[PDB]
């Protein structure tokens, strides 16, 4: 099998800067005619990937001319002229000469922005989640960057830490924020024991951490 | 003893690509040549020896029945002495043709919503036909100077392309089974 | 140009299903087909190729014997059954139509246009449609503001799970949130929206969640608390 | 077949959405072709199959349609995108083409600067006189000139030519020649070339004396 | 590398007969559909004629019995032989190779086929004298089109409009170059308006002093 290694493997960018990911592979690539043998697959979030450079060097069809592919034998460039928030995504590069097609591990493509701070949202539980025993506090964290951040349940000021679970979205490819949600996922019993439900957020975009709570 | 079998290539449920026409041979039977110029279902109906009523009147050595579908603004190609795509480069009919063309709308069947692209023409060749030729191959065609080395793209081009049968086509667009008789004793009237 | 892919879901370890792909708006006929895989934030691993009519058929050897792919030029589909499935075999799986139709344009080779993808899990299955839950909208003002509102789709299995709102109308503002696993082998997720916060009393905000694999189509109005 | 395109002419600002049509009379799939023509210049095809874009085309250019339905849209035009566009069947044995659609940059308003030029000597000569107003760097397209000979309105002896759009301020020039013999051009001293545009509060005038 | 350079096209008397050539490189041109479009001024595109490589011939019927194409392998041209040439035959005609599905993709510069009873004329060439200024080249009574203007032999391009000719009375034609320079510009530099006309072979530099 043909080993494919691409460098770097998170590459963060402004828009308007341009960006480059370089692919190397352990067998030559040339000619099985006098062409290179390499691909380039961009993989945007939640989508199929999509062809963006075949022979090394050809733009696909559609593909914007701000992509550029180059390079031969066994060391490749892809190179973003100028980069776009709709570029957010993996870019793979691939051997397309034998018969196990492989790929590399991908490049992370994240968009560098203004600091912007989270809006905050808390949820109380649905009462037909209590018709079942469980009950589930959520708070939301909602475009915002960086993605650093952490949420603290407090419940009757009494700070938590094994009920909590995290998600997060990728890159929006627009704003290019980020949003995320914290489930605290107590019992009927447990959560009717308790008055005030504070969800306490941190982030780089402010200096006095926000707070956002409900009383039963 | 009994019919030659029209039902086999007139009424038969899939057509074949002009550039890859199917060829059926009719012999040791007895064909009712009337039954077709009567139909009344074929949009043309053209004969190119003599009468559809005096074939019925005669006997051959053997009978030929060439099927294929085209645009119905091709059919007009169908014939001795034409040019054009459908002549030149995927089914010729030699000058002195002796023969009957046949041909009926076939929209319901070989059309398709979002296009139906089983259907192939040869669009590139880099000289025509002989009479009665059938080519087969998919050899990239080289439009430029520098060789292609097997590689669709600029002047590298794949020679069959797709009529794009989508069932709102104008009627010109619109795809026609097509069928030849040939006749050059086996069969009679 | 389009690759709509069918089949997927789940099938209890050491078992088969066949992964069906139906293509439009190009010739198919003349083109190689080949099968793509991708397993939960792994990368693309290449499975399979088949050139233009049958004939020729290239296998990773990690899965040579089990998995046999066919394709039916009549009906303009592609296919790929699966036997001998694992826990590895969990995957999203992509059909591709390869570039190029000239000998050097290998059927293994550059993959043009990439179909949506079917994910097929395999596991000693569990396979519920989910529970629906609202998140009531949180309010400053109605007057003016913004608010949020959305639903938890709490426990359910396999994946995947949709959500739209509205029907599809509503679309700006939307984070549907990647699913998590939980204590139990359940799945949950959220999914949010943000709203001018004032007209939360003229538009009824509703979110279609569609499980299909246990045909679980749910659509729950979502309205305030006090 | 017969091509229909709308709108035949239209502006936009640099920046805007825009979409053209093109109507098909009897269905012709997706056989449908779009081409670009800037003003001296041979057409580039842009899309072809209505929607796949031309190898080296910028990727703002894109084509939607089937049937007799076909849109083509710059999803964010540039001062350079000012030509004509052309539909054109495909496959079709007479190569039919649409009317053309003439697309214009849409600008903020700019006065013009305006220039008169008395008659070389070296022409004069000759017995035939050209007096020519110039009016540069403006928008919208069209002023009006007025020419006085003393203080006399001219009429029927003045040819206007306009230029292309700059390609990139978008700004238009224009030449008034006023003509007249030699013989008439002695006959008078105050030659006046007064102009109204939109970016003017009001006419500015350019004068000179014979001598 | 790919491209078509034609050639041939001028003033033609009518009922006369003119040839245009299409020289091709990169491109084979028996190898390919060869067409020929034409332009008539202010109109749109009209399919004139195509060579299919097998041999095949069509033209529109607007110009059957008078066009005839044609190609010369050995020097890889296209060619249109125009005979009995009409009014409604004046325009800049492109050759232009055609793909079929994918659509005209190569296109020639284009070549002027004026079919007129008149006579070439030459222009004069009178100057328009003179912070910023503005000077100018005036190029009056010539026939046919076009002429080119040049300013110090490309030397000068900045500011420069010139505008397209108006038709005269006269049935010649005039047109003006215009350039605006930095008034400090005029007693330091030299400014030199170069006007060729191709057809009548007259080529004129004309220095526009204060």
């Amino acid at each position: 099998d043909i080993v494919m290694t691409q460098s770097p493997l998170s590459l963060p960018v402004t828009p308007g800067e341009p960006a480059s990911i370089s692919c190397r592979s352990s067998q030559s690539l040339l000619h099985s005619n006098g062409y290179n043998y390499l691909d380039w697959y961009l993989q945007k979030p939640g989508q199929s990937p999509q062809l963006l450079i075949y022979l090394g060097s050809n733009r696909a069809s559609g593909v914007p001319d701000r992509f550029s592919g180059s390079g031969s034998g066994t060391d490749f460039t892809l190179k973003i002229s100028r980069v776009e928030a709709e570029d957010v995504g993996v870019y793979y590069c691939m051997q397309a000469l034998q018969t196990p097609g492989t790929f590399g591990q991908g490049t992370r493509l994240e968009i560098k922005r203004t600091v912007a701070a989270p809006s905050v949202f808390i949820f109380p539980p649905s009462d037909e989640q209590l018709k079942s025993g469980t009950a589930s506090v959520v708070c939301l964290l909602n475009n915002f960057y960086p993605r650093e951040a952490k949420v603290q349940w407090k419940v009757d000021n009494a700070l938590q830490s094994g009920n909590s679970q995290e998600s997060v979205t990728e890159q929006d490819s627009k704003d290019s924020t980020y949003s995320l949600s914290s489930t605290l996922t107590l019992s009927k019993a447990d959560y009717e024991k308790h008055k005030v439900y504070a969800c306490e957020v941190t982030h780089q975009g402010l200096s006095s951490p926000v707070t956002k709570s409900f009383n039963r | 003893t009994n019919l030659c079998p029209f039902g086999e290539v007139f009424n038969a449920t899939r057509f074949a690509s002009v550039y890859a026409w199917n060829r059926k041979r009719i012999s040791n039977c007895v064909a009712d040549y009337s039954v077709l110029y009567n139909s009344a279902s074929f949009s043309t109906f053209k004969c190119y020896g003599v009468s559809p009523t005096k074939l019925n009147d005669l006997c051959f050595t053997n009978v030929y029945a060439d099927s294929f579908v085209i645009r119905g603004d091709e059919v007009r190609q169908i014939a001795p002495g034409q040019t054009g795509k459908i002549a030149d480069y995927n089914y010729k009919l030699p000058d002195d043709f002796t023969g009957c063309v046949i041909a009926w709308n076939s929209n319901n069947l070989d059309s398709k919503v979002g296009g139906n692209y089983n259907y192939l023409y040869r669009l590139f060749r880099k000289s025509n036909l002989k009479p009665f030729e059938r080519d087969i191959s998919t050899e990239i065609y080289q439009a430029g100077s520098t060789p292609c080395n097997g590689v669709e793209g600029f002047n590298c081009y794949f020679p069959l392309q797709s009529y794009g049968f989508q069932p709102t086509n104008g009627v010109g667009y619109q795809p026609y089974r097509v069928v030849v008789l040939s006749f050059e004793a086996t069969v009679c009237g | 140009v389009q690759l709509l892919e069918s089949g997927g879901g789940v099938v209890q370890p050491g078992g088969s299903l066949r992964l069906s792909c139906a293509a439009s708006g190009f010739a198919f006929t003349t083109y190689a087909m080949n099968w793509v895989r991708q397993a939960p934030g792994r990368g693309l691993e290449w499975v399979s190729a088949i050139s233009d009519g049958g004939g020729s058929a290239y296998y990773a050897d990690s899965v040579k014997g089990r998995f046999t792919i066919s394709r039916d030029n009549s009906k303009n589909t592609l296919y790929l059954q699966m036997n001998s499935l694992r826990a590895e075999d969990t995957a999203v799986y992509y059909c591709a139509k390869t570039r190029g139709r000239g000998l050097y344009d290998y059927v293994w080779g550059s993959k043009d246009y990439w179909g949506q993808g079917t994910l097929v899990t395999v596991s000693s299955a569990s396979t519920k449609g989910p529970s629906v839950f609202p998140l009531a909208p949180s309010s400053k003002s109605t007057s003016g503001g913004t608010a949020a509102l959305g639903c938890l789709v709490k426990d359910y299995f396999p994946e995947p799970v949709t959500v739209s709102w509205n029907s599809g109308a509503l679309t700006s503002g939307v984070h549907t949130f990647p699913a998590v696993l939980q204590s139990s082998g359940l799945y949950s997720l959220s999914s949010v929206v943000t709203v001018p916060s004032s007209s939360l009393g003229t538009q009824t905000y509703i979110c279609n969640v569609n499980h299909k694999p246990s045909n679980t189509k749910v659509d729950k109005k979502v309205e305030p608390k006090s």
